[PDB]
């Protein structure tokens, strides 16, 4: 059995309204770990006719908002978990003009 | 037309301390994306420490004489008209 780990996450990251975001994370262990995304508390929900997607393959995750409006603008936390372990990180994602 | 996405993730690739080490991705995106990097929240000057290249959809900074020092989190980001892309990589040397 391995825990998982978050390989790397930037700290912060901008990006300008109306534009479409992407956020990509590799990460370990074994067996594959429970991808969370999170903001403010409230998890991210991969909504299919949403703004917000979510892909995840078995070692990387892919944060998605599309349209991007001043109300994303906040700290994104990823949180890995597995029957091992688990891993948390942050990313402050800014809005601009 | 399309906005920036990683085919591949920035892999770094060290032979030791004293040569050359590049921080290497493939880019895709139309109109074709803008790469720019930082270490630790500071972004890279190219010149003595830092090069920078790209062929085709290969996006690749060079670190020349390796040091120590340039250990940390390096976070590539590719912009374009639609949008930004964003991948991280830690050297650890
Ligand atoms: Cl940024």
């Amino acid at each position: 059995g391995i825990p998982p780990k978050i390989e790397a996450l930037p700290s912060d990251i901008s990006i300008d309204e109306g534009k479409v975001l992407t956020v990509a994370c590799a990460f370990t262990g074994e067996p594959t770990p429970e991808v969370t995304w999170s903001c403010g508390g409230r998890k991210i929900h991969s909504q299919e006719q949403g703004r917000f997607h979510i892909e995840n393959t078995d070692d990387l995750t892919t944060l998605i908002i599309m349209d991007v409006q001043k109300q994303d603008g906040g700290l994104y936390t990823l949180s890995l978990g597995n029957e091992f372990g688990s891993d948390s990180a942050t990313v402050n994602i800014h809005i601009r003009s | 037309s399309s906005a920036p996405r990683f085919l591949t993730r920035p892999k770094a690739f060290v032979v030791s301390v004293g040569k050359d080490a590049t921080l290497s991705c493939q880019i895709v995106g139309n109109p074709t994306p803008q790469v720019s990097w930082e270490k630790d929240q500071q972004p890279v000057a190219a010149g003595a420490r830092f090069r920078l290249a790209q062929d085709g959809d290969l996006y690749r900074l060079t670190i020349l004489d390796l040091a120590l020092g340039d250990s940390g989190q390096y976070v590539c980001r590719a912009r374009n008209a639609i949008g930004e892309a964003f991948a991280a990589v830690g050297l650890q040397v």
